[PDB]
């Protein structure tokens, strides 16, 4: 999703600002990490050091699943691979079933 | 920026101390008008 | 030597004209102009 | 007891901690802590 991300509790005092100018835009990039997008466990590394230049490649295995809204935690079956993209070396995927 | 030419256009005139308070004036020749030109004009100068 | 009269009653002429202007403006000055709510005082430009 | 009927879907843990400090200590229920880069929220005191 948009938005930038990162950094840490942002401190701001209104007694030092002025009636003026819009406090720049930062043009920061958007740079989530493997590990910060799902929860980190220790198959999910493997994957992606093996994703990460690996050739080709699936694991199937039983994972906890952060659910759509962060109330609960399921636990399910994930069968994935991956495979990188022939050409260009920029990137690589992972089709999660 | 020194020479005739390239003092025009808008720049940064950044307030109290800090790079985040930015105000945009354009920029122009300033003459410090107690200029040593002519010797009638260096003697007001240098009357002062 | 001579000066000494002199002196002393620009001496006497400061000791009047500090405590007539400590018993009228004590405090007087310390108002300010500052923006909406903040801590920055609020000037023009060249404004002391 | 009906002074919770008007907390319905609240956490447990803001009714009775006691309880839940103990009932993770025990197992059932087991947590996990992630964290979320991109939530807003609003800034605070210097
Ligand atoms: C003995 C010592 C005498 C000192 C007098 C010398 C005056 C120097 C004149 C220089 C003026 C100048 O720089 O030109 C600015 C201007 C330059 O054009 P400007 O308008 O772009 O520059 C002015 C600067 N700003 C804009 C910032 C105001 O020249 C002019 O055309 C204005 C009128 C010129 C008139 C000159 C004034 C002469 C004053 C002497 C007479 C005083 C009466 C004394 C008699 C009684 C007492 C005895
Ligand atoms: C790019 O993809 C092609 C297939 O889309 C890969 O071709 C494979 O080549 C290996 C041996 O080199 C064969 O064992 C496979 O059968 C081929 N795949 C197919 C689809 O038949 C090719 O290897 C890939 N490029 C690289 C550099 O690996
Ligand atoms: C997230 O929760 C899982 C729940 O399984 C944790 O994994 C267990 O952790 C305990 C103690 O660390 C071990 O005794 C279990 O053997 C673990 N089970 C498995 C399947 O790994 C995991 O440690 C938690 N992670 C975080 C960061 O809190
Ligand atoms: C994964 O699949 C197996 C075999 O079909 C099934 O028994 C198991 O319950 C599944 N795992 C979870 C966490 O449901
Ligand atoms: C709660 O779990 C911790 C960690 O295993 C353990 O040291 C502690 O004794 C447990 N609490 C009680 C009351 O047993």
């Amino acid at each position: 999703q948009p938005k930038p991300i990162g950094v840490g509790i942002p401190t701001i005092n209104l007694r030092k600002r002025r009636p003026n100018v819009q406090n720049p835009k930062s043009q920061e990039p958007v740079t989530l990490d493997f590990l910060d997008a799902e929860l980190e466990n220790d198959i999910k590394v493997e994957i992606r050091n093996k994703m990460i230049d690996g050739e080709s490649g699936e694991k199937t295995f039983r994972t906890l699943v952060k659910s759509q809204d962060e109330r609960y935690i399921d636990k399910g079956n994930r069968t994935y691979t991956w495979t990188p993209v022939n050409g260009t070396d920029y990137s690589s995927l992972a089709l999660v079933l | 920026k020194m020479t005739e030419e390239e003092c025009r256009g808008y720049y940064y005139v950044y307030k109290d101390g800090d790079p985040t308070q930015m105000e945009l004036r354009p920029r122009q020749w300033i003459h410090n008008d107690f200029h040593f030109d002519n010797v009638l004009s260096a003697m007001m100068s240098l009357f002062t | 030597l001579p000066l000494f009269h002199i002196a002393l009653l620009v001496l006497f002429m400061v000791i009047i004209y500090a405590i007539i202007g400590l018993e009228l403006f004590k405090g007087k000055m310390h108002k300010t102009c500052y923006y909406i709510g903040t801590d920055i005082v609020a000037t023009v430009e060249n404004e002391k | 007891h009906d002074d919770y009927t008007n907390q319905i879907g609240r956490f447990f843990g803001e009714i009775d901690p006691s309880l839940m400090r103990h009932l993770v200590n025990i197992s059932v229920y087991a947590f996990n802590k992630s964290y979320d880069y991109q939530s807003v929220c609003e800034p605070g005191a210097a």
